[PDB]
């Protein structure tokens, strides 16, 4: 069975009810209510002073709703990670997705969130990256050199770093 | 099996790092046990209990309240937010905020609660207000974690610290509601399992916030008791050390069973 792992977030899929995910994730790994609202919270491996995790989120409280977010932290790495200060300093507001990776290296990223707030329809879908550089990745303590693009409709809205060069 | 001091030692020597602990008193303020307790140590998470203190102050004053709602948005999301990634598309209100600092060690939700008391130095100004000379804030989530070597930003001494919760959480400067508050979040931790949490025997009282950072920084602020009562403060913090996180667990685990072993002795 075991935690949470990337493994287990990468079968988990939109379009999926409650029942799907607490079985592919392994329930006694997960929770929802409190803190989490109608969403499924699940726990990996001990990172820093919380978990690497998932949360997925659901069209509604209803028991077929289907998952229309997935988030995860420190459960998936980067496979080539390349980005520096002055990569991150050539990204602009506006760029495309592929334009935001032809920038910062097309392995230097991670799906940090992505939410599809009209599923099924796109329209309005928000994604979320977690970047980093060749060192920069950690998925049991803090990143050493990260950053934070956000998109809504695959444009690029805002960027945030941590740490570069 | 251990002295509480004795056991200090063992656990310097084995992870080739500096411990400091206080273990104080709560009614009297008593100083019961120390180690470098004048020495600097980064907070880490542990900030957030002084962080929320200073909230609840803005609450008994009527200057916020727990239930205002606080929109915020992606840019203001660090590492390690669990439940304020969650809650972006509907905002949190500052009560869900400080449940989650406290709670589950949420950094962004550290950070718009920082922004609400005038960030870092409103934080520290804060903190002389209350009489605290010491302890002081510089940076924001995530770089507050950095525990470099000889960095004062950020950092408590255990002696200051353990004043300080003491001085929050049963001096007149906070409401009775707000030290109920206060003392209840921190008995809702949900992180701390590995450390004093593994190791309290039954029927004790225990409410603590937990800290991690690079550089084998960690560290616990509790107040526990037996007979289900709070009793003493102890403050356990760790820093410059190679040793894997659970080996730092381990250890600070192991000085709080030290103390809770010699407890009256």
């Amino acid at each position: 069975a075991g935690v949470m792992t990337g493994a287990k977030f990468t079968q988990i899929q939109f379009g999926m009810t409650r029942q799907q995910v607490l079985d592919i994730a392994g329930a006694e790994n997960c929770e929802t209510g409190g803190s989490f609202g109608d969403s499924i919270h699940c726990r990996g491996h001990a990172a820093g002073d919380y978990y690497a995790y998932a949360t997925f989120g659901f069209t509604s409280a209803a028991a077929d709703a289907k998952v229309d977010s997935k988030s995860q932290e420190k459960l998936l790495a980067p496979s080539a990670p390349t980005l520096t200060l002055a990569k991150f300093n050539q990204v602009t507001v506006g760029m495309t997705r592929a334009q935001v990776l032809a920038t910062v290296g097309q392995g230097s990223c991670t799906t940090w969130s992505e939410y599809y707030p009209a599923y099924p329809s796109t329209a309005g879908v928000t994604l979320s990256l977690s970047c980093f550089d060749v060192d920069g990745y950690s998925s049991t303590g803090f990143y050493r050199g990260s950053a934070h693009l956000w998109f809504t409709d695959g444009v690029l809205q805002g960027k945030r770093q941590w740490d570069l060069v | 099996s251990p002295q509480p001091l004795e056991q200090i030692k063992l656990s310097e020597s084995q992870l080739s790092g500096r411990v400091g602990m206080i273990e104080m008193d709560l009614a009297s303020g008593r100083t019961l046990t120390a180690w470098r307790a004048d020495e600097r140590f980064p907070m880490m998470s542990t900030f957030k209990v002084v962080l929320c203190g200073a909230v609840l102050a803005r609450v008994d004053a009527g200057d916020e309240q727990l239930e205002r709602k606080i929109h915020y948005r992606q840019q203001d999301l660090v590492e390690y937010s669990p439940v304020s990634e969650k809650h972006l598309a509907d905002g949190m209100t500052v009560g869900e905020l400080c449940a989650a600092a406290i709670t589950m060690s949420d950094n962004s939700a550290a950070n718009l609660l920082l922004a609400t008391v005038g960030g870092p130095a409103g934080l520290t100004a804060f903190l002389r207000q209350i009489g605290d000379n010491v302890t002081r804030l510089d940076r924001w989530e995530t770089e507050l974690n950095e525990a470099l070597p000889g960095d004062a930003r950020d950092t408590t001494t255990p002696a200051s610290m353990a004043a300080t919760l003491r001085k929050l959480l049963t001096s007149q400067r906070l409401s009775a509601r707000s030290q109920r508050q206060l003392l209840q979040w921190m008995v809702d931790d949900r992180v701390a399992g590995p450390l004093i949490r593994s190791v309290l025997p039954a029927g004790w009282f225990i409410a603590d916030k937990t800290g991690a950072g690079e550089r084998g920084a960690r560290g616990i602020v509790a107040l526990l008791g037996p007979n289900n009562k709070a009793e003493r403060i102890v403050v356990i913090y760790l820093r410059d050390t190679p040793a894997s996180m659970a080996e730092r667990n381990q250890q600070i685990a192991g000085i709080g069973a030290a103390l809770i072993e010699h407890w009256q002795r």
